[PDB]
């Protein structure tokens, strides 16, 4: 589905696509960093 | 009477200081007030000349302090010894050619005015000029300093008000001889500004590395600080840079008049008031300052004298300087010439010509927006 | 080496008690360490240059621990230059080397024990959150640094995992009685107010605020410990219930202090001595002209940075920042004197009162009827007891704390 | 603004090692670049110095410049002297006002 | 690329010099720079001023009111009109143009022309 949606976007505007796939996994939510006490994002929201 | 004692260089100077008082003492009514000057020269050892100034005007009782920077090339040691020890009583001192930021912290300096901007009104500038040819797309460098800080946060500030972000900010770091991941970061971006606010001999450096990553030409506009083109800076640059730089920059005997006429004002403004007692002399055996110390400071951030040689010698809450003056310069095949005025929120170009760093003639609009993008998904069983 | 320099102003500690038996006790072999006295008059600039420049043609080294009585301001930064052009380690401990500056010079060697602005509020939020009152507010005047101050608090709240509700973050400076003052002030109505002032300004704004009924039995005012003053001199606008972090001037001084310094000092020498094998002495002359300008032979900045002594830890960071202060908490009483609730330990507030004894706000507030206390019983689905979560140490979200 | 000084004119057996030196007396001449001019009689100047370091192509390599960084002046030092050599040297440097020209000197074998 | 200079032949006494620098094989738009240069007899040497085709030029803070000089892109020409010259003002004039780079450097240089006021 977004495959061809992205394949439509392109076709009406202007661009080159260079689909890589995320690293982690998780869709990325808050959490607290490890050793620390502080907020950090991850997952492929982190990724943004 | 009244003594107000002063620091300058050259005995031409003291001269000049000397004409300068007697013709302020021939103006106004001089009724049961009189102030004779004296002076003072440097020395090359700080401690020295803390010792000297000190049991020197101390000992004087004197109203007001003024000191200059030295003619010696560069450094910034003209006003550390005379504010730190003069700063143990609440005496004022007045700045008359040293623009640093390190001379802004009230809470390390509680003492010391002065009459020249600072270079957080280069940022102010900078600000003003980009409003009016609509780019918006601010990337600085910033060297990693008390120097660049200041000028980071007041860009940072703002440029809030208006609701709009500058790119990225890089830091490169004081005192090193390579500098490339930062120019290749830079490299790809949507913004053709070059903003610079660097230290003389950086300069150099992040010109040449500029210079081999064939970014000069075409594009890529440049914007730097008034010691970013000055001395050996200026050797290995390219063209088109706006060369920004202040108007009667090395005059200190008009800034002279404008400081003994604003202090005599300062002085009648405060002696119709209550009793009123006098430093301390000796520099030894006196370890409090006197009741109205900050009363006089205050009053004078208060006062404005805008008759002596130029406009409205303003101060206000931090008590550097209100409305300056610059001269937007501009390098163009060397010998610099004159492009603009600014005279605060009124920034009138001239009619001369622009000649951008590339030979061109239009304004380049800094933006490519690079046509690609780099789409991220994560599998999902029915969508992708 | 080494040197040790008093006031003897206002304290008694003089001759040869505080003068002898320094980092000896029972330490394997840190070095050959001599103590040399000494006891100034009040402290001026002539004379201080003077007496430092002259103990410079002599033993030096190591530099002196100096400690003043004088409650003057305008010493630390006089005697960092001094540091700054002279390279000689020097130390703070009483008085007038206690008051923290931010900016130095970048070659000044001189720290102070005393703790900073930016811990000074981590224990103001710790305090707050251990007493459940939450929502707050952050009328501050202008002064250097409440920016900075601002934007720490800030950043605190944000990162956190409790939860904290801020509103009306007044920042006024427009005299303080001419329309906008009255109406900035009038936006609060929450119950717990931070202020940041200098002394002079905390009084006209508490004077001013009293008749407008924001210091009734239901306010808690807390303030750093710049405007606590040298917890002597009060005038007669502080109301009781004042909640004031500040240093700490009741349980250790003097002895102690001068022990730890001189016992930090003999250690870095130590550690430097590890490695380079060597102490050269940089100090030439009192006076002269066309001097070196730098000696990058000993850096003691990266070899002290990591340092303790008898037990305890006593460490330094990129600025002249003391890692674990002894900051105390302190509140005005009923008589018009500086109590002892509270002892920052190392990371726990470690606090005395279990519950705020709600004192009394002046000499002519209503007496509190809108407090009262409740007795409950637990059982059945009516009412049941729980018990706090380990990380996060209150109650998440509606349950009421019962002791 | 400035002038820059040279001699009238020097003469040496050929063969040897020529150095002219040019001065300028205000400043400092260590920062901004200066260039080595060469004219014929009744010809138009050439140029064989340029950058103090590089040469023009075809030039020949016996030419040199140097910068003295201590005495203020700049050095173009001149190996096997040629009777095709005799010819007029002109020392021109550029400031951050205007442009300035050598006295110029003239050699003969 | 070359030069070649030719004036008016007009040297007489209290009058005006406009001569014109033609270029082969060079184009008079472009992003150089073209300067014009002075030597009188049995002296040194001194630069009077620059053209540009894009705008503005810089002459010279000494004769900054007495000297101008404009460019002709049609015709692939640049004059200079010297106003009020003096009868003294017998020199050369030469025309190189300038090296892009990163200083000015004169290359080539043109053969000139010889005035005698």
């Amino acid at each position: 589905f977004c495959i061809d949606l992205l394949i439509k976007l392109a076709r009406t505007m202007n661009f080159t696509y260079e689909v890589h796939l995320v690293a982690d996994g998780k869709f990325g939510t808050q959490e607290r960093v490890n050793n620390s006490n502080k907020k950090e994002w991850n997952g492929m929201m982190g990724e943004l | 009477i009244v003594n107000i004692g002063a620091v300058l260089s050259t005995r031409k100077h003291e001269q000049m200081f000397r004409e300068a008082v007697n013709q302020a003492n021939k103006r106004h009514g001089s009724w049961k007030i009189q102030l004779n000057a004296t002076s003072v020269t440097h020395k090359p050892n700080a401690i020295q000349m803390a010792l000297s100034v000190c049991e020197d005007l101390i000992s004087s009782q004197v109203y007001a302090i003024l000191v200059s920077h030295p003619p010696t090339p560069n450094d910034h040691f003209t006003p550390t010894p005379v504010s730190y020890t003069a700063g143990f009583y609440r005496i004022p001192v007045l700045g008359l050619t040293t623009r640093m930021s390190i001379y802004s912290d009230k809470s390390i300096h509680l003492s010391f005015l002065r009459t020249v901007p600072p270079y957080s009104h280069q940022s102010s500038v900078w600000f003003e000029m980009m409003r009016v040819y609509s780019w918006n797309h601010i990337i600085l460098l910033v060297s990693d300093d008390h120097e660049g800080r200041a000028a980071q946060k007041r860009l940072e500030t703002l440029l809030e008000e208006r609701e709009s972000k500058a790119e990225k900010v890089l830091q490169f770091d004081p005192g090193t001889k390579n500098v490339t991941a930062l120019l290749m970061e830079a490299k790809e971006l949507e913004a053709r500004v070059i903003i610079l606010s660097a230290s003389e001999d950086d300069a150099a450096t992040v010109y040449r590395a500029a210079a081999m990553l064939n970014m000069t030409g075409s594009g890529y506009v440049w914007l730097v600080g008034e010691r970013e083109i000055s001395g050996n800076a200026l050797r290995y640059a390219p063209d088109g840079i706006l060369g920004l730089q202040l108007i009667n920059g090395k005059n200190e005997s008009a800034h002279i008049s404008d400081a003994v006429g604003v202090v005599a004002q300062a002085v009648h403004e405060l002696l119709e008031k209550e009793n009123i007692t006098d430093p301390p002399r000796g520099c030894v055996g006196n370890t409090n300052i006197w009741k109205t110390g900050p009363l006089f400071k205050r009053v004078l951030m208060s006062s404005k004298y805008a008759d002596g040689v130029t406009g409205r010698v303003e101060f206000n809450e931090d008590g550097d300087r209100k409305f300056a003056n610059y001269s937007i310069m501009n390098l163009q095949r060397r010998k610099l010439v004159q492009v603009g005025i600014y005279n605060g929120t009124h920034v009138i170009p001239n009619d001369r010509k622009i000649i951008w760093p590339g030979g061109e003639t239009e304004k380049p609009r800094g933006y490519q927006m690079s046509t690609r993008l780099k789409i991220v998904t994560i599998h999902q069983e029915p969508f992708v | 080496n080494i040197a040790v320099m008093l006031g003897h102003s206002h304290d008694v500690t003089e001759r040869e008690l505080r003068t002898l038996w320094g980092p000896e006790q029972a330490a394997g072999l840190p070095l050959d360490v001599n103590v040399v006295a000494l006891l100034m008059n009040r402290t001026d600039p002539k004379s201080l240059i003077t007496h430092v420049c002259d103990l410079m043609s002599g033993a030096r080294i190591h530099g002196l621990v100096f400690g003043d009585d004088t409650d003057q301001e305008a010493v630390a930064q006089m005697l960092d230059f001094i540091s700054s052009h002279t390279f000689v380690p020097i130390l703070g401990i009483h008085g007038g080397a206690s008051m923290i500056m931010a900016d130095k010079d970048p070659t000044s060697t001189f720290f102070q024990f005393g703790a900073s602005i930016q811990q000074q509020a981590t224990v103001m939020l710790k305090i707050m959150q251990d007493y459940d009152w939450h929502v707050f507010s952050l009328v501050t005047t202008i002064f250097p640094g409440y920016r900075e101050f601002i934007s720490f608090v800030k950043t605190t709240v944000d990162n956190s995992f409790v939860g904290w509700d801020m509103q009306n973050v007044i920042t006024l400076d427009t005299s303080f009685e001419d329309a906008k003052t009255q109406v900035q002030l009038k936006k609060i109505h929450s119950s717990v107010i931070l202020l940041y002032c200098s002394k002079d300004e905390a009084v006209l704004i508490l004077s001013e605020a009293r008749s407008l009924g924001l210091t009734g039995y239901d306010f808690f005012w807390i303030v750093p410990s710049l405007v606590s003053g040298n917890t002597e001199l009060i005038p007669k606008e502080f109301p009781s219930g004042l909640i004031s972090v500040s240093y700490d001037d009741w349980d250790y001084s003097l002895e102690a202090r001068v022990r730890d310094g001189i016992g930090i000092l003999t250690t870095a020498a130590s550690s430097m001595l590890e490695k380079f094998s060597y102490i050269p002495e940089a100090k030439a002359s009192c006076y002269g002209q066309m001097e070196r300008p730098e000696v990058p032979m000993h850096t003691l900045h990266p070899f002290m940075v990591n340092v303790t002594w008898d037990g305890k830890d006593l460490s330094f960071t990129e600025e002249g920042y003391q890692v674990h202060p002894r900051l105390v908490v302190i509140v005005l009483n009923k008589d018009r004197e500086w109590e002892k609730v509270g002892k920052w330990e190392n990371h726990t507030l470690s606090l005395r009162h279990a519950v705020w004894p709600r004192y009394k706000s002046f000499s002519d507030c209503e007496p509190d009827d809108n407090h009262l206390s409740i007795v409950t019983l637990e059982e059945a689905p009516f009412v049941i007891v729980e018990d706090i979560d380990p990380l996060t140490e209150t109650c998440v979200r509606n349950t009421v704390p019962c002791r | 603004n400035f002038m820059l000084t040279q001699p009238h004119s020097v003469s040496e057996s050929p063969g040897k090692t020529v150095t002219i030196s040019c001065t300028r007396s205000s400043g400092s001449i260590a920062s901004n670049y200066v260039q080595w001019y060469q004219q014929r009689p009744g010809s138009a100047p050439t140029t064989v110095i340029y950058e103090d370091n590089q040469r023009p192509s075809g030039v020949p390599d016996r030419f040199s410049g140097s910068i003295d960084s201590s005495s203020n002046s700049a050095s173009l030092t001149i190996s096997g002297l040629k009777t095709e050599d005799e010819a007029d040297y002109y020392c021109q440097s550029y400031d951050s006002s205007t442009v300035v020209f050598g006295g110029g000197t003239k050699l003969t074998v | 690329l070359q030069l070649q200079e030719s004036g008016p032949g007009l040297v007489k006494p209290s009058q005006t010099l406009s001569l014109t620098c033609t270029v082969s094989g060079g184009s008079i738009s472009s992003s150089n720079w073209w300067s014009w240069v002075r030597q009188p007899p049995g002296k040194g040497l001194e630069w009077i001023g620059e053209i540009y085709h894009s705008g503005n030029t810089n002459y010279n803070p000494s004769l900054k009111s007495r000297v101008t000089v404009s460019v002709d892109k049609s015709k692939n020409q640049f004059s200079l009109k010297l106003t009020s010259v003096t009868a003294a003002d017998t020199a050369v004039y030469y025309c190189a143009r300038d090296v892009s780079g990163g200083v000015n450097w004169f290359d080539p240089w043109g053969q000139g022309t010889l005035v005698t006021v």
